[PDB]
């Protein structure tokens, strides 16, 4: 994973 | 992975001014930027969110504007809440933060008091010496306090204190602290501050004589 | 309502290990991505850590990577930072934060931060302060005002309190910040503008207190002869 990409459930 | 740098580092500015921070990044980050105020002792608040859009709640005197390596923070018109320190962040590759800004009241240059204190006798009983200079009430904070024994000026032996900014006057205050071995102290005779702020036209120098207070 | 509440910081010594601590509240947990970003006065602020939402990928900043170590309990609503092998840099205000909400964004920052934690890496004892005099003279006056206060020297840890004649004295005290001396051990003044005149017929007693040593001492300032 990418460290900036959405850390949050459901993406 | 990305330096955000500020400028200026510090603002000096009146209620009702209108201010602008801006903030450059080293690269490219787009529109993946953020803008935060923060009071001493709080936590940074955000302000500003993908370069433009303000947070709810934050009142519409604050917008930021600009995308690519090239942003600004703008407050259209001060309110007393606005003074503290602003801070930048890119958000697309991993989280850097420029140096921030402090936004502080502007006044008239004010010249400090200048009082100095001689050791206790009983600290030199214990063995150590401790010499206070006191500079109150002044504006600008940049001030210049060079310790002298027998007109030698000290070098590492000294530490600065400084007040935040005072609401009411927006003054600053300031110590500075020689402290010596109570044989080193015993060595010499005049100790003595000397103080260069803008507010002097000459360099001031508080002084006393060992033994005579 | 989202609020964020961390613990756990104080004083540890240099190589030992410490484990902060974050509560949420006001926003489902288990649901966001989570961060530790610490602030040191020279340092400026800086990313430490983040953690996904089920507590699977991480990331570190390099200054901590190797060293630090993020995880969560949903179950409890807690993010923890565990810290190993702290050195001086280390010492900072460490907060927590809230990444932002979902969107149709690509990249994603923080929107709401905790009220910070104190980490302080030191190679030093607790101690009571030594409280000394600073006393008025001639040397310490301004057109009928004489200023006078209190060295507080050689305590550790943060913080002191200072107070003058019990709290009845109030107005015109300016309490100085602590600095850090290369011993390791904390000094700090506090003076007080008061009128020429009352020297007299005015005691001023400075009262520190140091709840780390349980030390109360009342130190009385008296103008000398110069």
């Amino acid at each position: 994973a990418n460290p900036n990409a959405n850390p949050n459930a459901n993406p | 992975d990305i330096q955000m740098t500020q400028s200026p580092s510090t603002l000096s500015a009146s209620v009702g001014d209108r201010v602008t921070i801006t903030c450059r990044a080293s690269q490219s980050i787009a529109s993946w930027l953020a803008w935060y105020q923060q009071k001493p002792g709080k936590a940074p608040k955000l302000l500003i969110y993908k370069a433009s859009s303000l947070e709810s709640g934050v009142p519409s005197r604050f917008s930021g504007s600009g995308s690519g390596t090239e942003f600004t923070l703008t407050i259209s018109s001060l309110h007393p809440d606005d003074f503290a320190t602003y801070f930048c962040q890119q958000f697309t590759s991993y989280w850097t933060f420029g140096q921030g800004t402090k936004v502080e009241i502007k006044r008239t240059v004010a010249a400090p008091s200048v009082f100095i204190f001689p050791p206790s006798d009983e600290q030199l009983k214990s063995g150590t010496a401790s010499v206070v200079c006191l500079l109150n009430n002044f504006y600008p904070r940049e001030a210049k306090v060079q310790w002298k024994v027998d007109n030698a000026l000290q070098s590492g032996n000294s530490q600065e204190s400084v007040t935040e900014q005072d609401s009411k006057d927006s003054t600053y205050s300031l110590s500075s602290t020689l402290t010596l071995s109570k044989a080193d102290y015993e060595k010499h005779k005049v100790y003595a501050c000397e103080v260069t702020h803008q507010g002097l036209s000459s360099p001031v120098t508080k002084s006393f004589n060992r033994g005579e207070c | 309502q989202v609020l964020l509440v961390e613990s756990g910081g104080g004083v540890v010594q240099p190589g030992t290990s410490l484990r902060l601590s974050c509560v949420a509240s006001g926003f489902s947990f288990s649901t966001y991505g989570m961060h530790w970003v610490r602030q040191s006065p020279g340092k400026g602020l800086e990313w430490v850590a983040i953690i996904w939402y089920d507590g699977g990928n991480k990331f570190y900043a390099d200054s901590v990577q190797g060293r630090f170590t993020v995880s969560r309990d949903n179950s409890k609503n807690t993010l923890y930072l565990q810290m190993n092998s702290l050195r001086a840099e280390d010492t900072a205000v460490y907060y927590c934060a809230k990444a932002y909400r979902t969107s149709l964004d690509k990249k994603y920052g923080m929107d709401v931060w905790g009220q910070g934690t104190t980490v302080t890496v030191s190679s030093a004892s607790t101690k009571g302060p030594s409280v000394f005099p600073l006393a008025p003279s001639s040397k310490s006056t301004s057109g009928g005002t004489a200023a006078l206060g209190c060295l507080v020297k050689d305590y550790f840890p943060e913080p002191v309190t200072v107070s003058w004649n019990s709290g009845a004295l109030t107005s015109g005290v300016h309490t100085f910040p602590a600095v850090l001396q290369s011993s390791g051990l904390y000094s700090l003044s506090s003076v007080v503008t008061v009128p020429s005149s009352s020297l007299g017929t005015q005691t001023y007693i400075c009262n520190v207190n140091h709840k780390p040593s349980n030390t109360k001492v009342d130190k009385k300032v008296e103008p000398k002869s110069c």
